[PDB]
């Protein structure tokens, strides 16, 4: 398969006044690359698009979000004297002609401004067995996994049965939820559900694996707090299937 | 003049099967392209349908979307709801030298539960956590989950899962605490729950 729109880094962390430059391939064949701002209270704001190393059109965001274009259609736009407010999904979209067509949109860089990286922490991660009562009453057993703690929201959660990465019988929650909803800086937690047969359940064989990736400090962050540093990691936990 | 974007209605939740209608309006007529998108959680923008200036209408498997340019108008119609439609479904349009996206319509499509069987259970403690944590499942989509009364206890929304190779699907709300008043049992009072719902005893 062919590569779509790709952006780089995925995740940041930063601190009030640091800058930040992120970057943006389009798809082959396209020339217009355009950033936008996407958060909660604004919704998905227009930087600015670049065609043929020059930019084209501009939004109303200050002077200190910039961007350019490389020769290969490649951008990078930066972000300086950085603000909690600044936190925000950054998304790039190329196009053969944003005029008239259609817009294709990376994954985004995920941002989080933070007044301090002592804020930072990662999930902690635990899987709970399935009741008994599940089992007798309909014959299948769900297990469910807590991710909690954690800040920021970078966060990826996904299940794993004998190695392989399972979609069907999977339900996580959109969004976390806020373990102190009144503060801006609020830990994190969120939960998602892996249901089986109780056939499967059944077999002492089969092994079960909740995987929280967390996407934290780089190792050029200063760190100097008695826990250990939260980098950038994964938090497993883990079951197997039971015969009674 | 100021372009303003405005999309109705800003949530919607429909039982899978219904046709729908999402609405766009933009107070600037001079604009070269409408777009809509959808987003999901996690994820950047998808393409659904463009149109041009010139056009009054584009269609693309169940999605149809009209263009009145003249009167600042679209809709976007989604025949027979499925549930892999759920998703916030995004407005724009390309005005000269600006471009500009509305607010969102983000829409639940909820499965029909054809043989219904609330019950809460209590799942095993982790030997690695502190938490207790009880399970609210096979509940029919009608049912709303509510906010605990309490701000240490912990409830999540209704979630859907789909077991594909049984062609069964069941939602569920997660609750949990750490406190030692804490009891499956009365962990979803707050919500309006089926009286049939099973409760096994521990």
């Amino acid at each position: 398969m062919k590569a779509g729109v790709t952006q780089t880094p995925r995740y940041l962390i930063k601190t009030r006044g640091q800058q930040v430059t992120l970057s943006c391939s389009p798809i082959s064949g396209h020339r217009s690359v355009s950033w936008y701002q996407q958060t909660p209270g604004q919704g998905l704001q227009f930087l600015f698009e670049y065609f043929s190393e020059t930019q084209r059109n501009k939004g109303n965001f200050p002077g200190r979000f910039s961007g350019r274009q490389f020769s290969n259609s490649r951008s990078e736009m930066n972000v300086s004297t950085l603000e909690l407010g600044d936190s925000a999904l950054y998304l790039c979209a190329s196009s053969f002609d944003s005029g008239n067509s259609p817009l294709h949109f990376g994954n985004g860089t995920r941002l989080t401004v933070t007044e301090d990286l002592n804020k930072v922490f990662p999930p902690e991660v635990a899987v709970f067995e399935p009741s008994e009562a599940e089992i007798s009453h309909t014959q299948k057993a769900t297990l469910v996994c807590l991710a909690t703690g954690f800040f920021p929201d970078h966060v990826e959660l996904s299940w794993w049965v004998n190695g392989k990465e399972v979609h069907s019988g999977v339900c996580t929650d959109p969004q976390p939820l806020k373990e102190q909803p009144a503060l801006n800086d609020s830990r994190y937690s969120l939960s998602s559900r892996l249901r089986v047969s109780a056939t499967f359940w059944q077999n002492p064989r089969n092994h079960f694996r909740c995987q929280v990736q967390f996407y934290g400090l780089s190792e050029n962050d200063e760190w100097t707090q008695d826990r250990a540093k939260p980098v950038t990691q994964i938090v497993s936990a883990e079951a197997w299937g039971r015969a009674d | 003049m100021k372009q303003e974007v405005t999309q109705i209605p800003a949530a919607l939740s429909v039982p899978e099967g219904e046709n729908l209608v999402l609405n766009c309006s933009f107070t600037d007529s001079a604009i070269y392209n409408l777009q809509w998108f959808r987003q999901d959680p996690g994820k950047g923008l998808t393409s659904l349908l463009l149109i041009q200036s010139s056009q009054r209408e584009q269609t693309s498997g169940r999605l149809n979307a009209s263009l009145d340019k003249s009167s600042g108008r679209s809709t976007l119609y989604i025949a027979a709801s499925q549930p892999g439609d759920s998703a916030t479904y995004l407005c724009a349009v390309t005005n000269f030298n600006k471009f500009y996206f509305g607010s969102g319509t983000k829409l639940n499509v909820k499965p029909n539960i054809q043989n219904p069987d609330p019950a809460v259970y209590q799942l095993r403690d982790s030997k690695s956590s502190d938490k207790s944590v009880c399970l609210f499942t096979d509940f029919d989509s009608q049912t709303n989950v509510s906010q605990s009364k309490d701000s240490d206890v912990y409830i999540t929304d209704k979630c859907v899962l789909d077991m594909r190779s049984m062609d069964f699907k069941s939602n569920s709300a997660v609750a949990w605490s750490n406190k030692s008043d804490f009891a499956c049992a009365n962990a979803f009072n707050n919500s309006i729950i089926p009286e049939d719902t099973f409760f096994p005893s521990p």
